[PDB]
């Protein structure tokens, strides 16, 4: 994912 | 311990209720959404949609106010068992300041999920001393592929479901992945690879554990919702799809808060896709320095995190942790 998300 | 307040076992039947606490799981990645729910229907459960269930708000589902609002109606809602996250995200812990924890300490329920959902996790146990529990969200969890759903199902049976007398041990996984594949359809099997534990730093640790996701704990650390870590607690911490620089900081977070001072052994959750950044380091090698010259009993690649399958655990609860042998305990009731 391009994404920083837990 | 003196006997607590502890939320009923799961029965076949029961109704779970799902929410979206931060993203839109449940309009971006459709098919999965839909086989997770079919996976918990077809063995007999049934589904309570939460109010913004198939709705999208970019980054989240709604606003902090519509997703309190979508949570506090399961909290309220006598017919409902168990409280699942559908996924996480990031913003979870903005509903803190609006949850009805006095709804919660009047009905118990088993409250699940992880990663981001580690904010909610942690601020009911924190605020009614309830234990809550890491472990499947829908639709990473239940939306996978057989085989690894129907181990993480046996074990979300196995200690919410089924009676266990204690001390409750808590079994290696004989497989895992961490493939980034199979999300929304299937295109192939994912690899079964021989799985294991491992003892970072021999020794025993009995406490009562507390953590969850690493880098969510810093979005509540220091506020009501965090609980204070207690002389001989054991740290349980996972991170999952981050890099070396990102747990280096989180790592070094938790030592300059004297976390490490506290606690009498560490739980490390295998690091789903680690980006190592080139260095070839594992993440707890990267803990180890930051440790410096403190031991601390240390099991690591445990199997409570995003990679496939994942173990419910018991948050808040006394455990024993064997890293010498690579064992883990649980040594109080957490359900009637
Ligand atoms: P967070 O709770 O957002 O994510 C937990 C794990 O779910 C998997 N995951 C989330 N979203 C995706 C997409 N879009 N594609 C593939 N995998 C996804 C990862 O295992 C996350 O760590």
């Amino acid at each position: 994912r391009t994404g920083n998300a837990n | 311990s003196n006997a607590m307040p502890l939320p009923k076992s799961l029965k076949y039947g029961d109704t779970i209720g799902i929410y979206s606490p931060s993203s839109p799981v449940t309009y971006t990645s459709p098919k999965r959404f839909e086989r997770a729910k079919s996976y918990l229907l077809q063995k007999g459960f049934h589904i309570l949609e939460g109010s913004l269930t198939g709705r999208y708000d970019y980054y989240r589902s709604g606003s902090i106010q519509e997703r309190a609002k979508e949570l506090n109606a399961l909290i309220r809602n006598p017919n409902v068992s168990c409280i699942m996250s559908t996924i996480g995200g990031m913003n979870s812990n903005s509903l803190l300041p609006y949850i009805d924890y006095d709804a919660f300490q009047n009905n118990p329920k088993i409250m699940i999920g992880y990663s981001d959902a580690t904010a909610l996790l942690l601020g009911i146990y924190a605020k009614t001393g309830i234990p809550t529990f890491y472990g499947p969200a829908l639709v990473p969890s239940f939306g996978e592929f057989e085989p690894f759903v129907d181990d993480t199902y046996k074990y979300f049976l196995e200690t919410l479901l089924h009676d266990q007398a204690l001390p409750y041990n808590i079994k290696q996984p004989l497989f895992w992945s961490d493939e980034f594949i199979n999300w929304e359809e299937k295109t192939k099997e994912k690899e079964l690879r021989p799985n294991n534990w491992i003892s970072v730093t021999n020794g025993q640790a009995t406490g009562r554990v507390i953590g969850g996701n690493l880098n969510t704990i810093q979005g509540i650390w220091g506020s009501p919702y965090m609980p204070c870590i207690q002389e001989g607690d054991i740290l349980f911490i996972e991170d999952s799809s981050k890099d070396a620089a990102t747990i280096e900081r989180s790592f070094s977070f938790l030592k300059i808060n004297g976390v490490f001072d506290k606690v009498s052994g560490i739980i490390l959750g295998k690091h789903e896709q680690f980006d190592d950044c080139g260095t070839n380091r594992k993440p707890y090698e990267i803990l180890l320095e930051v440790l410096q010259n403190q031991r601390i009993p240390l099991l690591a690649d445990f199997d409570c995190c995003h990679t496939h399958p994942m173990i419910t655990m018991p948050i808040g609860v006394q455990v024993k942790m064997d890293a010498t042998n690579k064992t883990i305990h649980i040594l109080e009731k957490w359900k009637i």
